């Protein structure tokens, strides 16, 4: 993101985020089983305005 | 007690005492005592015989769902070695 944004300028910025299930690569803790089954999952994403 | 000869203690305390009243006399009580106010059957407290729970146990529910699906890779077939 740029440090600034000067009157009259456009600036692009790229941001990540890793919403997390399993606690890690290695430990499954808090994992999802999402068999194909059907009843759907909800990731619910407020953006900044 | 000494007693000393001659000078001896008097024999007694005789009988030029003093009577000094006849108040002696304790009236016996005699009474009625009736202590009969309607009793209601309640009292009310903030908690009478409870024995809250210092932790609880972590609890749950159970559910399961699905179907049996599956995309697969196979391994390539291989030269039989012996036998």
């Amino acid at each position: 993101a740029p440090a600034t944004i000067a009157a009259g300028a456009t600036g692009e910025l790229t941001m990540y985020y890793w919403v997390p299930l399993a606690y890690s690569e290695t430990d499954l803790t808090g994992a999802v089983l999402a068999n194909v089954p059907q009843s759907k999952q909800r990731l619910k994403l407020e953006f900044a305005n | 007690a000494l007693i000393n000869p001659q000078f001896p203690y008097a024999g007694p305390v005789p009988i030029p005492g003093p009577a000094p009243t006849e108040t002696m006399p304790l009236l016996n009580y005699r009474v009625e005592g009736r202590i009969a106010g309607i009793q209601q059957a309640r009292q009310f407290m903030p908690f009478l015989q409870g024995p809250h729970r210092a932790v609880a146990e972590q609890t749950y529910h159970a559910i399961g769902t699905g179907i049996q699906m599956g995309q697969t890779f196979n391994q390539p077939l291989i030269n039989t070695q012996e036998g």
